[PDB]
C-alpha cells in the first residue's frame, strides 16, 4: 500500500519509439493509476497499472516544446515522478558577411559567424561545426567553435586581392535519423578584402 | 477461396488506447493471392474519443500488430487485432514466406509506402507507413509477425477539434508462402 | 475474362475543354478482377491543341469523370468519357466500386490519393497530385456508380514554354468491388 | 501457372560494372500475370563489395537491363540478368511488355516509362528515397532481341548515407504494365 | 439582342476547383465571350445557352490578375469579375534592441496578399524565452509591424510569425515553422 520513495528520478529521450520503458516505480495487492501531470491538455505518459511501469504511448514527445515533467501517481490496495526529457539532435543550424584582413597578417580574426540552433545549450546537439566549401585549398583560414555562445570564429593560418569562401555548417554530433535524408547543405559564402 | 476478408465496412476490431479491453478503432485488411505474391489493400478509421484526438497534436506515430500462428489464425490475446480473419467463402498461403523474410540488422523485412489524411478542413496530410514484416518473435507459439506503422510528423497541427481519423487506402504486395 | 478494357494505343474518346462536342485526348483505363478487389491501370495522353497547351501554366487540375450505371456501362451523355468499356473474351458489375465500403453521402472515407509524373520536354520531373474519387454523389437518377480522376499540378517555375504532347505516368491502385 | 520468378532469395546472378564476369549482385524480380495486365516485384541486394561501396557518394545511380529474345527468354549474352527466369510449377511469351501499347521508336518518346519510388533504411534507420524509372521497350539493342526491359535507381541526397561497408537493400517496388498476347 | 444591363460584376474564388459558377449573365440566345483584357489564358469558359460563367480546367492567381475585365456579345456589354483573395503566401521577415514599459524592437514583415484583410497581417506568436515575462506583442496593422512592449522591469528569445487567419488548404501540410531569433540588451 505505502510507496517506497518519494522522488523516482528517471528519464527517456525525445522523439523516441512508441512504448519504450522511461521508468518502473515501486511500492511496498496493488494497483496503480496517474492522478496529476504538469501539463493537463496532453497525455504523453503511460502508467501500466499491472507492475508500476511508466511507458511512452502513441503521440510521442519534444523537449523544445516542454522540457521537463513532473506527475503524480497514487497505489490503492502519493508520490511524486520527476522525469527529465534527455535531448537527441534535430532541427538545423542556421546562419545570418564581411571582413579585412592585411598584408602578411598572422593569426588574425576575421568574423565571428552566429547561428541559432534550437538545441538544448550546452550540449552536443547545439555547438556548431563549420567545414569549408571552396577557397580555402592553400592554407588560408582555420575555424574553431567558441562555446560561450556558439560563434563560428575565423582566423587566420598563412601570412596575407579578393580570395572570399564558403562555410558549411553542421551540428558537432550527428543528426538523427528523423532529419537527415532531409537536411540539404547551403553554404552560405564568406566576403574578405585585402588592404 | 483467395481473399482474406475483415469485412467491407466492420465494426472496432483493432486497439490503439494502450490499455483498454475492448477495441476502439475499425481496420479493413484484405490480402488476396496472386500467383507468387499476395496484393494487400489496408485502411484504418478511428472509433473512440481517444484515438480521434490523436491528430490535434503534431507527431504521431500508430502501431497496429498482428501475430498469426502455425496455421494462420491470428492469436487474439497478444495481437492488436482482437477479431481473426475470415475466408470469402487452410489460410497458410496468405502468410508471408519464410525463406524470404526469415527471422533473426535483417533490413529486408520492410515494405515503404505512404498514404494520406484528409484533414477536417481538408488538406492532404501526408502519413509515412512501414510495413514490417516478421523479424521477431513474441513467445514460442506465433509463427507469423507483420506490423503496420502509421507516422506523421507534420508543420502545425491537423486538425484543432476532433473529428475523426481516416486514412487513406494503403496498397501493397509481399511475396507469399507456399 | 476478368479484363475489363480501354484500349491498348486506344483513339481521341475523351474530352478535357469541358464544352467541346467532339473528343479530344485519350485515356487509357484497365481494370483487372482480383479476388475481393479490383486492381487498376490509368494514364491520359492529350491528343489536340488545347490540352497540349495546358501545361504552360503553373496551376493546372484535370478532372475526368465516369459515371456507371445499374448494369455497368458508362452512360456517355452525362459522363467525360465519350465510348463504352469493353471486355477481352467476351454482365459487368464486377468492376465496379462497391456501395458498402464507399457509400453515396464530409464522409472521407471514399477518397484514393496518390501521385504520378509528367516528364517535361527538357528532361524535368513533375510530380502530379492524382485524387481519385470514389462515389460520394450523384449526378443524375439513372446514375449507379460515380469515379472520377483529377490530376493537379502547382509548381513554381512554369514546366513547358513550347507546345509539346500532354503525356502523364501510369496510375496504379485498387479498390474494393461490388459482387 | 502465371509466375515468372527469379527466386526467393536466389544466389548471386546480377551484374553492375560492366567490364565483369563475376556476378556482383542479387535482385528479385516477380512478374505475375493478372487479368490483362502483368504487376510485378523488384527487388535489388548487395553482394558483392562494389555494389556495397556506392552509397558512400550522394549522386549515385544503378542501372539494370534486362534484353529479352524473340520468344520469352532472357539472353544472357546482352543483358545484365546472366541466369533464365523461371516458373512456379515446371514458353514465356505472356509475360513481355506490350508492343502496341509501349512501341519501338527510332529517330523523344515519352508513353513507355513507369516512374516510382522506393527507400533506402539506412545503417542508423534513416530512410533515404530513390527514384525508379522502369523503362520499357523504347530501343533496341541488336538485331536478336524482341523485348526491352530496363531500371534504374537514382539518388541524388544531401550528405552520405555510409561510410563503412553495409549490404546494400532496397525496399521492395511494384509496378503493373500491360503484356503482350 | 438585347442585354438586360451594361456593366456586370461578379466574385470568384482565388484557386478554386474546375467547373465553379461565378456568375450568371442573361440577355434562343446563344452567349459569346468575344474578348478578355488578359487575353492569353482561357480562364473562363461561357455555357453558351444559359450564361454562367465558370472556372475552366486551368485555374486562376489572384497575385497575377485581381480584375478580369471581359466583352461578351449575346447573339455588347463589359463583364468585370475581381478575384477574392485566399490565404497562400507564408509571411517573410526581414531584430535588436536595448533597454535600460519601453518598446524594444520593430520587426518589418513582407506578406504578398490583399493589403489590409486579415491574410495580410501578421500574427506573432512566441516560441522560446517569454517565461520571465517580459515582451507583450502588439500588431502594427496600418504598416504592418511586430511591435513589442516590456512587462517585467529588468536575455534572448524567438518569435514564429503567421498570418492572422487560417492559411489555405493547399499551403498547409507544407508550412514548416522556422523560429527567428530577437537578441535584447540591457544595461
Amino acid at each position: 500500500p505505502v510507496f517506497t520513495q518519494d522522488v523516482f528520478v528517471g528519464s527517456v529521450e525525445e522523439l523516441s519509439a512508441a512504448h519504450t520503458l522511461v521508468m518502473k516505480i515501486n511500492a511496498t495487492k496493488i494497483s496503480y493509476r496517474i492522478v496529476s501531470l504538469e501539463p493537463a491538455y496532453p497525455p504523453v505518459f503511460y502508467l501500466n497499472k499491472d507492475t508500476g511501469e511508466i511507458y511512452t504511448t502513441s503521440v510521442t514527445l519534444d523537449r523544445e516544446e516542454h522540457s521537463s515533467y513532473t506527475l503524480t501517481v497514487e497505489a490503492r490496495d502519493q508520490a511524486q515522478v520527476q522525469i527529465r526529457i534527455l535531448d537527441v539532435n534535430d532541427n538545423i543550424p542556421v546562419v545570418e558577411l564581411e571582413g579585412m584582413v592585411e598584408e602578411n597578417q598572422v593569426n588574425v580574426e576575421v568574423t565571428r559567424i552566429k547561428v541559432f540552433d534550437a538545441d538544448e545549450i550546452g550540449s552536443d546537439n547545439w555547438l556548431a561545426n563549420f567545414t569549408f566549401a571552396s577557397g580555402n585549398e592553400g592554407g588560408y583560414f582555420h575555424i574553431e567553435t567558441d562555446a560561450q555562445t556558439n560563434e563560428g570564429i575565423v582566423t587566420l593560418i598563412k601570412e596575407v586581392k579578393n580570395l572570399d569562401f564558403s562555410v558549411i555548417v553542421a551540428n558537432k554530433a550527428a543528426f538523427h535519423k528523423s532529419i537527415r535524408s532531409k537536411y540539404k547543405p547551403t553554404p552560405i559564402p564568406i566576403k574578405v578584402k585585402v588592404k | 477461396n483467395n481473399t482474406l476478408w475483415t469485412g467491407p465496412k466492420p465494426e472496432a476490431n483493432c486497439i490503439i488506447e494502450y490499455g483498454k479491453q475492448n477495441p476502439d478503432s475499425k481496420l479493413t485488411l484484405i490480402l488476396v493471392k496472386n500467383g507468387g505474391i499476395v496484393n494487400g489493400y489496408v485502411t484504418l478509421m478511428g472509433a473512440s474519443d481517444y484515438v480521434n484526438t490523436l491528430f490535434k497534436n503534431k507527431n504521431v506515430s500508430i502501431n497496429v500488430e498482428l501475430y498469426f500462428d502455425a496455421t494462420g489464425h491470428i492469436l487474439p490475446d497478444s495481437s492488436s487485432l482482437k477479431t481473426d480473419l475470415e475466408l470469402k467463402y487452410s489460410a497458410r498461403g496468405f502468410m508471408p514466406s519464410t525463406t524470404a523474410y526469415p527471422f533473426v540488422t535483417h533490413n529486408e523485412n520492410y515494405i515503404f509506402g505512404q498514404c494520406y489524411y484528409k484533414a477536417s478542413d481538408g488538406a492532404l496530410f501526408p502519413l509515412e507507413v512501414t510495413v514490417m514484416l516478421n523479424k521477431r518473435l513474441p513467445d514460442s507459439r506465433t509463427s507469423y509477425v507483420m506490423t503496420f506503422l502509421w507516422s506523421l510528423n507534420a508543420g502545425l497541427a491537423p486538425e484543432t477539434t476532433q473529428a475523426t481519423l481516416i486514412t487513406s487506402p494503403f496498397t501493397f504486395s509481399y511475396i507469399r508462402e507456399d
